[PDB]
This record gives C-alpha cells, structure tokens and sequence, in this order.
DNA sequence: TAATAATAGTTTTTAGTTTATTAG
DNA sequence: AATAAACTAAAAACTATTATTATG
C-alpha cells in the first residue's frame, strides 16, 4: 500500500489527498525506508496539510533529524521549505534550533538544501526587514553566520552563488560606501582569517560594474607589436592573465586582467590580503575626503570602533594578520586611534604582535592616557623594554617605589625580593599615588606570580595565585573565574603552578571545565597543550598526553605560521616551546623500548646527562630554563625507573643548581 | 496470531462525571477493567489519559487533556492512580490536582488519541476507545465527528455510554451497561501460539494437517521465579548432573542413560535413549474406524482435548473434513488415529469422536467442526477395585432417590466452575497490588449445593433411610 | 571532541528504553562517521575506549532489552574496529575482554564480542594470551 | 567480475517422573 | 509395622534477518 502510494503521489499528487490519516496513523509506526516514503508523500502533498507542524510535534521531526540520510533529512528540509512560508516564526526558530547543528556536513547536497533554506530565510522570513522580535533577530544572526560559512564552500559554484546572493544590494547594499559599512557589520567571529579575503573579493567584484575596469588602462604602447594569448604546459594551474604576447611590451591590458589575479592572490595570501585591505580602505577614506560631512565620518568611525571591539571580543585565536591590520588601521586615523589600550594590548599579546601595538599606543600617547601608559608598560615588561619601563615608572605614572624597587629586581632578575615587595604591599591600596591603577595592581600580582614561577617555588606560585593577589576574587580559580581578565592572564601561570606541584586538585577541575566549553579547550591547546601533555604524561593517562602533544605540535606549527616571524623575539619565544614538545613526543615514541627503563645503565651513564646540555639564560629565558629542566628531569627520571645511582643523581642536582646559577 | 485490541481510557471531564457522581462509578469501571487486564493480558495496553481537564497534560499539550498512565501493559500503577481518586474525597482531590470540567476542541483529543495509537509499535488486531459522560456534553462536533470516523477507518473502536439509554442527544451522531466492565471479565490469558499442525495419515497417499492449538487451555498461577529473598531478584540455578566422586559437572560424552530392568541397569546410550521414543513418525497415523460402542468411558478420564483440522498446511483439510463431518451423521465410529505430536513420540491410540460445529444463531464456534479425542486406555494406571455387580436396582429405592434428586436438573456449562488455584491466586495478586487481605476464594464448586436444598426440593433419600445406621454411611 | 562529548552525553542519557534508543541512534551516526583512518581519530577512539566502560555500564552491561540494541550497536562499532585501523591494540584488550565477559555474564552481540576477542588473539596475541 | 532471498529462530503452556501408607 | 503418589520440569509459535548470484 504505502510503497505504491509513494509511487503514485509523484505520478499523481491529488490521489494522496485521501490518505493523510493513513500516513499519520503510520508515520510514528513507520521507521525504515517506510519513513522515507512517508516523507515523500508528505512533501508531495504538504499543501494537502494546512497544519502539519503538529505532525512534527507528534511524529518527532527531531528524531528524524537524528537519522543520517541526505535523502530523509533533505526531504524533511524541503518539506519545511514548502511550509516555512506558512510556518510561524516561533515554530520557525523552534525548528531552526536543531537545524543549525547540521551545517558543514559531507552531504553537501542536503547541506546545500539547508543553505538554500538559510538564504531564503535571510531573504524573506529571517530577512533584515522581518526583525520585529528577538526570535527574528536570532534567526537572522544564525542565517547570516551560516551563509558566511557558505562563502567558503568547497563547492566553488555554491560559494559563488552565495557570494552573488550576498553582494546583492539587498543582502549587501550596492554602493561601495554602504557595501563597506555592511561588511564592517557582517564579520563572523571565526572568519577573520579569511574575512579580509572575502571582503576584498566582494569589493573588487563590485568594480565589475565600473565600465572601465574591464577596459585597458593604457592605450599608448611605448613598444607596440603583435599581442596574442600565450600558451603554457600544465602537466599534472588555470590562467588569470591571458598573456596577449609578442615581440614588444604591451600595456593595453585590462584593469580586470590584473585585478582578477590580484583578487585571487589577495584571497589566497592573508598577509598581502591585509596589506591590500589597509591600502584600499585608506584610499576609500580619501574618497570620502572629497566633500563628505564630518558628522557621517565620526558616526562611521564610532561604529567602526564598535566593530573592532566585536572583532577583538569575539576572536580568541587573535589572527596575527587580522590583528595587525586592525592595529595599523587604527594607527593611521585619529578617530580610529580611540582604541581601548587594554584591548589592543591583549590582541598584541595573543597575536605576538606586541611592537605593532606598541607603535599604535605610542601614537596614542603622543596624541585613558594613564591606562595607555600602563598598557605600554605591560607590553614593555613582556618584551623587555625595562629601560624605558624604568623611565616611565619614574616619570610618567610611576610614583611608587615598591614598583620601582621591584623594577630594579627584575632588571637584576632577582624576582625574589620583587615579589617580597609586592606581596608585602599588594593587598593594601593606599600609596603615594593614592590608589594605583588596578592595572598596576594586577601587574604587581603578575610580578609575584612571575617570581614564584621563575623560582622553583611552585607551592608559593599557587599561594600567590590564590591569596597573595588582591582580595578581588576567591583564591582558587576555574571556568567560573575566567571572567576576570587578570585571571585569564594568570591561567598559563596557573597550569604551570599546578603541573609543577604535581611534578614536585583545582587543576583537574579547571581541565574538565575547559573541556566544558570548547573555547576553553581550544585556547588551552593553542597556548598550553604541552603543559597538558606533561600533566597527563605525569598523570599516567599517557594516551591523553600523546593526544595533547600532537595537538600542541600542530598548534605550534600553525601559530608560528600565523604569527609574524619578522618580530624575531616573538618567533624565538615561539620556538622556545620546542624542548617540551620534543620531550613528550619522543619519550612517548621511544617508550616502546622499556628494557632500558628501570635498569641502572640508563642511570649510571644517563644521570650525568641531566645536566650536560644546559644553555645560558641570555640566549634562553629562564622560564624556558624551568621548561627544559622539567623536560630533562622527566626524561631521565622516567627512563631510569618504572621498567652512579644515588650519588650521581645528587651530583646532577648540584650541577643543575650551578647551571641555574650561571 | 500477533494482533489484539488496544484500548485507551479517554474519559471526558465536562463535569459529566461530577453529578453518586459519574466520576466515582466510571473510575470503578476503569479500575475493574484494569484488574481484569492485568490478570488477563499484558499484550493489550491500557492508557489512562483523560480529557476535559483544567490542564493541557499531554504529548502535544492540547486543550483540557491529562495523562496519568499512558498506553502500557496493565499493572498496579493505574490501579493505585485510580484508587487514590475513586472515592468521593478521591474525586474531589482528583478535581483539585487534575481539574474540573473545561472547554476544549474534540479534534484535539481525537488527534492525541491518533498519536497514541500510532505511537505503539505492536501489530494490533483491533483498536478501541472508551468514554464516559452523564449526558451529551455538546465546528466543535463536525470536525470531531470527521476525526472519529477517520479513526474508525483506522480500526479504532469508540465506546461511550451516557450515565443519565436515555440522554445522549447531541452525541448520537458523534457516537459510533458497564456492570460487565465492573470486573465481570477477569483473569483470562490471551496467547495464540501453539504446536505445528500434525499430519493425519488418513490413508497411504494423502495426509492432512490437524489443528491442535493449546492456546486457550488451562491457565494457572503466574511463573514463580526464584527471586532473591532480600532484593527480590531471580537466580540462575546452575543445575545439571554433576560429579562428587570425580567432581564438577559431567560432560555429555560421560553421561549414559540406562534402564534398571530385570536384575541389572541396562546401560544404553543417550542417542538410543531418545531415539527409542519413536515407533514411526510425527502426526496422526490413522489405523481406521472404531465404533463408538467400544469405548470404556470409565477410562476416558485423563486430561482430554479436541481434535480439529487445520486448513493451512494442506488444501484438503477444510474440504475433506467438511465432507467427513457431513457424513459423520451416518457413522457410529471414530477416526482411529495414533498420535505423535512430534518426532520420537510413542503414538497413542485415539478415537476421533465427531464433535461438529455448534453454529448457533450467531454461529458461535462452540465445539468447532472437528473431532474430540476419545481415550483408548491401556493396562497400567487405573485405580481399579474388584467389581461387585450382585447389586441391581430396586423399584422402591430407584423411585425414592429419583424423587429425591430428579428435580435438580443442570445443563453442564463447561466453563461454569472456577478453578480454585487459578482465580484464587490471580485475585490474590490483585490484593497484593492493593496491599490487602486474601480477597476472595475460588473453588471448583466442591461444596455441594443440592444437599442444602435437596430436602427443600423434597429429598426422599434423607426421608427414607434403608437402615438405622446411615444406609450408605 | 565532538565524538567524545556526544558519546558521553548519550551514555549520560542512560527513560531507560528511550535512552537505549537514542544511544543506538548516536552510535550508528558515529559508526557511519568513524570511517576515518586519521591517526587523530584512532587516538580519540582509543582514549574513549576507556570511557567505553561507562558507556556499557550505563548500558548496565545487563543484556537488558532496553539496552540490547546498544549491545548490537557497540558490537557493530567493534566490527568497525575489527579491521586494523585500531593500531593501538595493546592498551585496552585485557580490560576490553574482561568487560565484555561481564556484559555477557550480567545475546548475539555477546557472541560478537567473542569474535572480537578471537580477532584480538589473531592480532593482539601478546597480552591477551596471558589472560 | 556485484541484488534479495530461507535457517535465517519464539513471549518453546504435558517428556506425559514426585506430596504419598500396612506393609510386617 | 515398606506401597503412594496432580507440587510444574519441555517443546512450535511468525516474527525477520541473510542471501542470494546482482555482472564482462
């Protein structure tokens, strides 16, 4: 019955108009391909059901969505497509909520269908004009984000039509100025890697209407000869410049003939993408410089600063090219020089783009000013501009002395008495400056932490993590403590403290809280994956440690690729993580040979190895000393035990101490 | 046969239960039905989902619908849920937490019923819905009538009685005596699986299946499972022929079956042991016809069953059996069959007394058209005592006991009596659910009833004693 | 990852019958998803073979009919790992055989587990042959 | 040189094996 | 001073699947 009914409904839709009850009395009884045929019949006569959302209530559309079938799921999506014109907005986003998780599926056909759904919504139902309730705004945000992710379809035609859909004056207004304004408001928190590339793509494809862009820029060749397309062998690249070639150099090439290769390289090369984006944006600024009203100009700069916030706030990788582009764009423009010093500081620090923001903040100072000063000081400490830092904390905003005596300690690198000064007077708020800035307060907290991390005082590292800080938060910290920004700064120190204490538990609490919320885990693996590897290699769940170490190798490679190498200190610090990564990876790989794992031949010959390969601190920062010390001690304690002896281990402890001394 | 009648309790709350108020009597009806169903069939599912409510408690959450115990195998859950509300105080508290009579759309409740019947995943032969109202509670009804008709098309039956056959005027078109439902039906097992039909070797060239289905035969107490004496969970009972002289459990290669006959235990093998059980093949090997006059009928005493054909294995079952029972009228004989339910079975000499269909005005299949198994005895089991037939009838005595007893003329309703153990323990299970006493006693009417009223009908055996000593003690 | 936390959610779901149904649905989804040979996927399936214990003990390992379908699904995923993409056979085989003996102790997928153990004896002979 | 076909299988109610005292 | 056995002792039920031989 139902098989021939699904066979005839396509053959004749009207005949299905007598067995709605039959399928509805059987749809929650039909669960195999019978369910598929029920979907076929429903789709063919969805108009036959004036109200069938209550079927979804009763027939559990959601459970069908759990099923994996481009057939079943896609035809359900098509049914919704038929009935979403008639669907109520509340039911509409109700159905949307389970839909959104299906994006980016290898089906690419039911995926394509639901992307059609999303664009249709953003066109007529989730469209920016139907935004009357938070329902509608949420729907439109979801649709715009998923179609943003659709700009990058592995299907070039699909993403191409998506680009056409967007660039359309409805979705993206036609005028270059207002197109730009919409682009500033259209960034997705995950696309800053290619947000600039796609924005350039849209901007340049607008130039198509320019009835000279497809024309040549030159018509007066200095050397004129025959110009015909040139060929090239491409045995197992597609052309973007035809090479109308000959004896003499032509100059009558089209503007398009250059722009299209230019657009392709821009959308492919991110660094050139951001350079081009900055240049074009500035040129647009000159375009508005003709006669445009400064009221509109400052409104645009305000909304652009807000956009920059929504970029930095919603980014967590902090794309070093994107971050640098935003920084310089702020640099060249006074109304754009109004950045939050804390925001640009954090962006530089997460992007290792410190000096660019240092120049930006320098322009800001020479243009609050105390916050600008303290952020410049924070980055100077991070890099090591301790000389100008001394000048600043003696002249600009630095009126204290514990800050300055600890500055002397840090220049003398004996952080011990620096932290003694700070933890001595860090909880007290009265000072010669009255109230020092809370930035200076958490700077003192971070200096005490940097001491007790520099020293082997991991117990006092956790102690200054918990109590020695100002009593602005409970001692221990977890995901419920990430909201304070200083705690976010402390997090690498937090993992350091707890990992070394275990190497000597709120750590595991925050670890599970880090898997709880993939942003936390992503950031941790981006910046502390090797610490996790050392932990879970010490925690003896070494499979997790190997997982963390491979993820950390990939994160290091990707960060070093993204983070500019010309900032040679940043690149050097990036490559200082090599020792622990290799430690964990190679120890796991070699641990298959467990014969030389507890015997004394990995002890007598390999204990002196504890303290043979030790650098000098000038070329190896002493935090990386703590790193490599943990690495080597882990090596030659794990390889000497758990399948010359004691005096040699004591000698190696002692020699490690002299190397600490040197 | 997979397939039963699925029933739901769709009871209206339009204060047509609150006028005794119909609610309490309706709840007694439903609880008695559930008591029957728990002791009869868990295959049938019971849905305590009432509508007319002040709440929208249902899957799709439609107007004036409440769910208490949805479609499920019967049990004490619904028993206690209705027991907490059966009383008048139970009725008022029910109206408190559930609600009173409210407005709604009948299309909503019928849609919920359709969802309920389409959510169960049992091949179900029939579907039924019950409903109670004091009178006719009523667009609001036209869509309702349409949906009810559609559900009827889906095999769903509708049951309703107006508790004012007087006043259901607005419901006469809507609709498609509960004293029977007051637990008159109780404790009847519903199984439809049984042995494959046996092959009647009626002759030497054609054999015909006979339908012997032990599906509605004797039912008794539920399975006593060896639950844990502490937590009431069963045990696996690891048991087999195990060893003490050698320890452990004996393996099949080490187990031999013998027979202690004559002066020795005649050791055979298990293969010979279980292949000896056969004299020929499975089925009803027919020797011929035996006149019914040659039946001992004082040895036709063992548990006897019926012998019916089965028009499923051979085309000629119904055909030849119809002809045979047509011509059974002129025969005083029985189909003399040897009976093997399966392979390796000792056939039993069986006389097939023609028990043809008693098709009444409604053609009820009482004594279905086939044969009844007549016992042909043997010489090893009867409690025989030495015969003494020097005593014949005497006219005074025969007349006296005739006048004593001939008034009491029964009809022998085969199912009139109640099994003591079966109904006893089933209603005892009911009481266990109720957490109460021994509810009531079942008996095979083993206490005589005429002896208390034979003298009421004019007994003469008591009146006329053949001896000063009790004539027959 | 998505696989790890989704399977953990499915296990945490373990009404018990509906929990079994959603577990078998998610496990079929992951089975048609886990057809990947990347070493990262092998390692995550490895590290979640530890969480298989909680997966099967929220399944109760009880051969219960409300989780008998989950037994089918876990054995079909083991058949996904019957071929040699589970390159790391050492760290789990002994606890795996002990757990599956427990599951059979407290139907057809029990025999499937026995087949899995036979395959391990064909491939992971070293540690399995001791126990 | 690649789909449809049968052991694929069950909520097996009787193999007719436990309750029942004058043999000394 | 020993005869007395109704305290249960097992096997088909339409479920349904695979498995065809789907191709040179």
């Amino acid at each position: 019955f139902i098989v021939c009914l699904n066979k005839v409904t396509k053959s004749f839709p009207p005949l299905a108009d007598r067995f709605m009850n039959a399928v509805f009395f059987l749809l929650p009884k039909f669960h195999g391909v019978l369910k598929t045929l029920c979907l076929e019949v429903v789709l063919c006569r969805v108009e036959g059901m004036t109200e069938l959302y209550f079927q979804l209530k009763s027939k559990d559309f959601v459970q069908v969505m759990r099923h994996r079938d481009d057939e079943r799921q896609k035809v359900c999506l098509d049914i919704i497509y038929k009935m979403m014109p008639k669907l109520k907005p509340v039911e509409l986003r109700e159905l949307l909520n389970p839909v959104v998780e299906f994006v980016s599926h290898p089906s690419t056909t039911c995926r394509e269908q639901m992307y059609n759904i999303l664009m249709w919504i953003h066109d007529n139902y989730r469209d920016p004009e139907s935004e009357t309730d938070n329902d509608s705004q949420e729907i439109f945000k979801l649709a715009k984000d998923v179609l943003i992710q659709g700009l990058i379809d592995e299907n070039p035609g699909l993403q191409l039509i998506i680009r056409n859909f967007w660039s359309h004056e409805t979705r993206l207004p036609s005028n270059t100025l207002d197109r730009l304004l919409a682009l500033n408001s259209l960034y997705s928190p995950k696309i800053e890697v290619h947000f600039l590339s796609l924005a350039t793509n849209f901007l340049l494809e607008m130039t198509s209407m320019s009835p000279d862009y497809p024309n040549p820029m030159f018509e007066h060749p200095l050397s004129e000869c025959e110009f015909q397309e040139y060929t090239i062998d491409s045995d197992w690249v597609v052309l973007y410049r035809s090479y109308r070639h000959g004896d003499l150099p032509d100059i009558q090439i089209k503007h398009s003939s250059l722009i299209t290769p230019l657009q392709a390289v821009a959308q492919r090369d991110p660094i050139i993408a951001k350079q081009l984006f900055s240049s074009l944006f500035s040129g647009i600024l000159k375009e508005m410089d003709k006669f445009k009203t400064l009221s509109e100009k400052n409104n645009i700069t305000q909304k652009l600063l807000q956009d920059f916030n929504r970029f930095l706030n919603t980014t967590f990788s902090f794309f070093p090219p994107f971050v640098s582009c935003i920084q310089d764009i702020s640099c060249q423009h006074a109304a754009l020089l109004s950045l939050d010093p804390a925001a640009v500081s954090a962006g530089c620090l997460a992007s290792l783009q410190q000096p660019v923001g240092i120049r930006l903040l320098e322009e800001a100072l020479l243009r609050p000013d105390v916050l600008r000063w303290v952020e410049l000081a924070k980055l100077y400490r991070s890099i090591g501009e301790y000389d100008v830092l001394r000048g600043i904390f003696t002249s600009e905003i630095g009126t204290k002395q514990i800050t300055q005596s600890a500055l002397l300690a840090e220049a003398r690198s004996d952080y011990s008495e620096a932290a003694k000064q700070y933890d001595e007077a860090l909880n007290k708020q009265d000072w010669v400056d009255g109230e020092p800035t809370e930035a200076e307060k958490d700077f003192w907290e971070l200096a005490s932490l940097d001491c007790y991390n520099h020293l082997a005082e991991w117990k006092s590292l956790e102690y200054c993590s918990t109590a020695s800080i100002d009593s602005e938060n409970p001692p221990d910290l977890n995901k419920i403590w990430s909201e304070p920004f200083y705690q976010e700064t402390y997090l690498p120190y937090m993992i350091r403290s707890k990992l070394k204490l275990l190497l000597q538990q709120s750590l595991l609490t925050f670890i599970d809280k880090a898997m709880h919320g993939e942003l936390q885990k992503a950031i941790l693996e981006l910046h502390y994956s090797q610490e996790l590897s050392l932990l879970y290699l010490l925690q003896d769940d070494v499979d997790r440690a190997k997982y963390y170490i491979q993820n950390g190798i990939q994160s290091f490679m990707q960060n070093y690729s993204s983070i500019d190498v010309l900032l040679h200190q940043s690149r050097l610090t990036k490559l200082q993580s090599v020792q622990a990564l290799t430690e964990i990876q190679e120890f796991i790989s070699f641990i298959s040979k467990q014969g030389n794992l507890s015997s004394q031949v990995p002890l007598k010959r390999l204990l002196n190895t504890w303290t043979n390969r030790y650098p000098d601190a000038k070329m190896d920062p002493m935090n990386i000393w703590d790193d490599i010390i943990t690495n080597r001690c882990f090596f030659l304690s794990k390889i000497e035990e758990k399948l010359d002896i004691s005096s040699l281990i004591r000698s190696c402890k002692f020699s490690m101490k002299m190397k600490m001394i040197d | 046969y997979s397939g039963r009648d699925s029933l739901i309790f769709l009871v209206d709350a339009s204060k047509a239960m609150f006028e005794l108020t119909p609610f309490d009597m309706s709840i007694q009806c439903i609880q008695s039905v559930y008591i029957s169903k728990i002791i009869s069939s868990d295959r049938d599912l019971l849905a305590v989902v009432f509508y007319g409510t002040e709440k929208d408690k249902n899957s799709v959450n439609f107007k004036n619908i409440y769910v208490l115990q949805e479609l499920d195998n019967p049990g004490a859950k619904r028993i206690l849920e209705l027991d907490q509300f059966k009383g008048q105080q139970g009725q008022k508290r029910f109206q408190d937490m559930m609600g009173h009579g409210s407005d709604y759309s009948l299309s909503e409740v019928l849609w919920v019923c359709a969802n309920l019947f389409s959510d169960v995943q049992f091949k179900m032969s029939h579907k039924r819905i019950m409903l109670f109202t004091n009178e006719d509670n009523p667009a609001k009804a036209s869509r309702a009538r349409t949906k009810a008709g559609d559900l009827r098309d889906t095999g769903i039956f509708l049951d309703l009685m107006h508790l004012k056959f007087d006043i259901s005027l607005f419901y006469r078109d809507i609709i498609s005596k509960l004293e029977d439902l007051l637990r008159k039906v109780r404790a009847k097992e519903t199984r439809k699986r049984a042995l494959s039909r046996l092959k009647l070797k009626l002759n030497k060239d054609i054999v015909i299946s006979v339908g012997i289905y032990n599906l509605v035969q004797k039912a008794l107490k539920p399975p006593p499972i060896k639950l844990y004496r502490e937590t009431n969970e069963p045990v696996k009972t690891k048991t087999r022929t195990f060893n003490t002289s050698t320890g452990g459990l004996l393996l099949p290669s080490d187990t031999k079956r013998s027979q202690i006959y004559g002066s020795r235990q005649i050791i055979l093998e298990k293969e010979e042991t279980e292949e000896l059980k056969r004299f020929d093949d499975p089925g009803l090997m027919l020797m011929g016809f035996k006149p019914l006059v040659l039946l001992k009928k004082h040895h036709y005493l063992r548990p006897s069953l019926f012998v019916y054909p089965e028009e499923s294995l051979v085309i000629g079952s119904s055909t030849l059996f119809s002809a045979l029972l047509i011509k059974c009228l002129e025969k005083e004989v029985a189909a003399l069959c040897r009976y093997t339910p399966r392979r390796n079975i000792p056939p039993y000499f069986v006389a097939l007394v023609p028990q043809e269909e008693e098709l009444d005005d409604q053609k009820i299949q009482v004594t279905p058209p086939g044969f009844q198994l007549v016992f042909l005895p043997f010489a090893d089991d009867k409690r025989k005592m030495p015969f003494t037939e020097k005593i014949m009838a005497t006219p005074e005595q025969v007349g006296k006991m005739k006048a004593i007893v001939e008034k009491l003329r029964f009809t022998y309703r085969s199912d009139s009596f109640e099994n003591p153990v079966l109904q006893q323990h089933f209603r005892n299970l009911e009481a266990l659910a109720l957490d109460l006493m021994e509810p009531e006693q079942a008996v095979d009417l083993t206490l005589p009833k005429v002896e208390a009223m034979n003298k009421r009908l004019g007994s003469l055996v008591d009146e006329f004693k053949e001896l000063v000593y009790p004539p027959d003690y | 990852c998505s696989l790890l936390r989704l399977q953990e959610t499915l296990s945490a779901a373990d009404g018990a019958a509906l929990a079994g149904h959603q577990l078998i649905r998610g496990l079929g989804q992951e089975c048609v998803l886990s057809s990947s040979p990347a070493v990262l996927a092998l390692q995550t399936s490895l590290v979640f073979s530890r969480d298989f214990g909680l997966l099967v003990f929220v399944r109760k390992s009880l051969n219960s009919i409300e989780f008998r379908e989950c037994r089918e699904e876990i054995l079909k995923f083991l058949c996904i790992f019957l071929e040699k993409m589970g390159q790391k056979i050492a760290p789990y085989s002994v606890e795996i055989k002990n757990t599956c003996t427990s599951v059979y102790t407290k139907k057809i997928p029990a025999l499937d587990l026995l087949i899995k153990l036979l395959q391990t004896f064909r491939s992971s002979r070293l540690m399995d042959e001791f126990k």
